[PDB]
């Protein structure tokens, strides 16, 4: 008995970025193959006023929320307010929020293309070598060695239109 | 503290022991029979070996501010052959 | 705001680092306590221009800027009286 | 790109022998042979699963000359010096030799090389020998404990055998406790339940609790020569807590019938032995506290 | 021992090096609005129900809202007169945290931290907060098999 809260914690967008952000995640999942088996949750379905959508993104058994924000309070003097997104890891009622890095490089253990165990050996002797790494989104800390030499030899596939990466919403 | 590591041309690099011991190869190396003779690995790749044990100690702890190791086109495949040796 | 340095002379070189704040004087200390040489014996260049022992490593065109973990700058030694800086290059790769 | 396996083991193959061996072996024979392993498996794909076949024969074949260094010997005692003199030399290899064979763990703690070591040791030497291995420590430590002195590394070297050795992932010292431990405890409770109720007839029961203390001192320093401490493992509690019932726990009544007696003649330093003794006995304590209180009424 | 390893991300890496160093923190309201208004729809927001509160730490480009529940908590203006305290435990990259601070009722100025929560790493669960800690720990360079 007491007024409850639930708390986030929200980084911040310029409202073209949320735009870029949407157009991409649904032309993605629903114009091509690739992240179909993600799911996009429009702004009527969330019962929070202030969530402008949600994409949730199955990983395995534990899914990511990835959470946009409209009306916001925070980071604006103008008449819509402004807003912003968070990120969730969530298994059988656990939940972790997750920075946009992390966010990137779990979506990509699970979704996209890259190299194999086979790539890095077959490089060396000539055999040559599939698939590439598309998603350098996906690749952040620093990289071993073996990693980064391969990725000056074999730059990144560059899908177009860009596959959907947190950090470019988040960048600046 | 620091350990040595040799190229095949002959030149000479020391380094702290913790930044070397990044290649767990040379981790292995270093056990028992200091200082360490390489063969196949040229100097031009050494060196670079030593600036990726500084640059990943470094930004490994702090993923603040995190700035692309540079390598060169020509000198990735012996890199990349070098990394999987020591790696 | 660490600088990073390779201390090149002849064929063998030195990876190490210090302070902005450094005096090119604590350099040759620390250069006498890997080659165990005292740093009388040892010159301390940046190009073909000496370093002054009493002055500072960002005073000599050192700056943390100019010197990253990823690419450290050069700086050479010297070593009866003196010998001339002399810097062994690292090997050319094939066409 | 023009060698593989083939031209290359030649060259390796001597030098897992002279490490097998403890034959000396110099810094760039070492370097080599690493340079040597990891070419063979970047440029060979039949390479990796042969590095490991050949050297799964290369073990035995050693193990195998080492096991016929040991087996000579008639004697049942005699023969436990030479196994403790390979064992050792053998052991130290253990932690040397799996290292050049990292890539080959890379290219598929217990390194396939170490695990196979230990386990192509554990069927081809000790297995048959383990019993009698085991038995001729048992007399060992008799004899110590009634004064015949010997060299500590036998005895070690056994149990170490059988820490070491054990090969089931889901217990690591379940066969170490299962022989080892229980015949050294039986051992235990069979020799002190015949030596104790007698030095009590001989010495009196005011220095029986001297005497039984000093067991006590001599035992729990046995237990950390000799017995499993490293993996911090429950051993050396367990073989203290069966002498305690033995040297005390069996003479519990007998003894404590004095601690009145001893209240009402002052005499502390034997109060603090008796304290001292059944401390360790669970419901030990209680009563002279309350032969205490019992007193305090009366003064 | 897995808290102490939940500890040690907290105590040396600079994610939370940055967010425990007891920043100072500002309220953020229909900033158009006047001081005064904003005083009062603050005090009101806190002790009515409904509105969510957001608090920025001045320094970043990051952010925090309470979102009423009806979307361990508490914000409480009991403890001290003048002023409105603030708990929040949470989970951040696989550490439970709590974030505490104060804010100023006439200043609308404030200050808040991260500080480690380890009754939440206790309690929380075994499989999932393993998983976690599993499948944070990989990259996908090279995994998938050929
Ligand atoms: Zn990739």
């Amino acid at each position: 008995m007491e007024n409850r809260w639930q708390v986030m914690i929200v980084w911040q967008v310029d409202r073209m970025r949320i735009n870029t952000w949407k157009r991409l995640v649904k032309h993605h999942m629903y114009i091509s193959r690739k992240a179909k088996d993600w799911f996009y949750r429009h702004h009527y379905e969330s019962t929070n006023p202030k969530i402008s959508s949600e994409v949730h993104i199955p990983l395995g058994d534990a899914k990511l929320v990835i959470t946009t924000y409209w009306g916001l309070h925070t980071g604006e003097r103008d008449w819509h307010l402004g807003q912003g997104v968070s990120i969730e890891w969530r298994k059988k009622r656990y939940s972790t929020q997750v920075d946009p890095d992390l966010a990137d490089q779990l979506i990509h253990l699970h979704y996209f293309d890259c190299f194999s165990e086979s790539a890095i050996r077959n490089t060396i002797l000539g055999r040559i070598v599939s698939p590439r790494c598309e998603y350098q989104a996906g690749h952040n800390k620093v990289g071993s060695l073996q990693y980064l030499a391969l990725a000056a030899l074999i730059k990144p596939k560059q899908i177009k239109p860009p596959l959907p990466s947190v950090r470019k919403l988040t960048e600046d | 503290m620091y350990v040595k590591l040799i190229s095949s041309d002959g030149h000479e690099f020391i380094v702290k022991r913790e930044h070397a011991l990044t290649s767990g190869t040379i981790k292995a190396m270093l056990s028992g029979p200091n200082e360490v003779n390489f063969r196949e690995i040229p100097s031009h790749v050494l060196s670079k070996v030593c600036m990726y044990f500084t640059y990943k100690v470094r930004y490994t702890n702090s993923s603040t501010e995190i700035p692309e190791f540079p390598i060169a086109p020509e000198i990735a495949l012996e890199l990349l052959m070098a990394a999987n040796f020591l790696d | 705001m660490d600088v990073f340095l390779m201390i090149r002379r002849h064929k063998t070189t030195i990876f190490t680092d210090a302070k902005e704040s450094s005096t090119v004087f604590e350099l040759k200390r620390i250069v006498e306590g890997i080659l165990k040489r005292p740093p009388d014996e040892q010159r301390l260049y940046k190009d073909d221009q000496l370093l002054d022992d009493g002055k500072t490593l960002g005073e000599c065109g050192f700056t943390s800027q100019t010197a990253r973990p990823q690419a450290p700058a050069t700086v050479g030694l010297a070593f009866d009286t003196f010998e001339a800086l002399c810097i062994e290059p690292f090997s050319s790769p094939p066409e | 790109a023009s060698l593989q396996f083939e031209d290359k083991w030649d060259f390796m193959r001597p030098i897992v022998l002279k490490l097998l061996r403890q034959e000396s072996v110099t810094k760039q024979q070492w370097f080599d042979l690493f340079s040597d392993v990891h070419a063979v498996c970047l440029w060979d794909d039949k390479g990796p699963a042969k590095i490991h076949q050949a050297l799964k024969e290369d073990i035995l074949e050693f193990i195998k000359q080492a096991q016929a260094r040991v087996l000579s010997h008639q004697d049942d005692t005699a023969l436990l010096k030479a196994y403790i003199v390979e064992w050792r030399k053998f052991f130290t290899q253990c932690d040397i030799l799996p290292k050049p064979f990292c890539q080959l763990e890379i290219t598929l703690e217990d390194s396939i090389v170490r695990k196979l070591m230990l386990d192509t040791w554990n069927e081809s030497i000790f297995s048959n020998i383990k019993n009698r291995l085991q038995d001729s420590a048992m007399k060992l430590v008799h004899a110590e404990r009634l004064g015949e002195a010997f060299d500590s590394q036998l005895v070690i070297g056994v149990r170490e055998s059988y820490v070491n050795l054990c090969s089931n992932p889901e217990d690591k010292l379940q066969i170490y406790r299962d022989n080892f431990e229980k015949a050294y405890l039986d051992s235990t409770e069979r020799f002190y339940r015949t030596q104790a109720p007698s030095y009590l007839q001989q010495n009196g029961v005011q220095n029986y609790m001297k005497y039984a203390d000093a067991k006590l001192k001599e035992e729990e320093k046995r237990a950390l020569r000799y017995l499993e401490t490293r993996r911090e493992c429950n051993s050396v509690e367990a073989l203290m807590e069966c002498c305690v019932n033995a040297l005390v726990t069996s003479f519990k009544e007998t003894i404590l019938a004095e601690c009145q007696g001893m209240i009402k003649r002052n005499e502390t330093e034997k109060l603090h032995l008796m304290f001292s003794l059944m401390d360790k006995v669970p419901n030990g304590i209680e009563p002279m506290l309350k032969d205490l209180e019992e007193h305090i009424i009366s003064a | 021992r897995v808290v102490p390893d939940q500890r040690s991300k907290f105590e040396n890496e600079e994610f939370f090096r940055k967010l425990s160093r007891e920043c100072e923190i500002k309220y953020t309201g229909f900033r158009d609005r006047p001081h005064e208004e904003r005083q009062a729809r603050f005090q009101n927001a806190c002790r009515d129900g409904r509105s969510e509160i957001a608090f920025v730490a001045t320094g970043t480009n990051l952010s925090l809202q309470f979102f009423p529940a009806s979307w361990r908590e508490y914000v409480d203006l009991e403890r001290e007169a003048g002023k409105v305290y603030l708990k929040a435990p949470m989970i951040l990259n696989g550490v439970c945290v709590i974030w505490k601070g104060w804010i100023d009722l006439q200043r609308l100025d404030g200050m808040g931290c991260l500080e480690f929560d380890e009754e939440r790493a206790q309690q929380e669960d075994a499989l999932a907060q393993q998983a976690f800690e599993e499948a944070r720990r990989r990259t996908r360079e090279f995994e998938d098999r050929d």
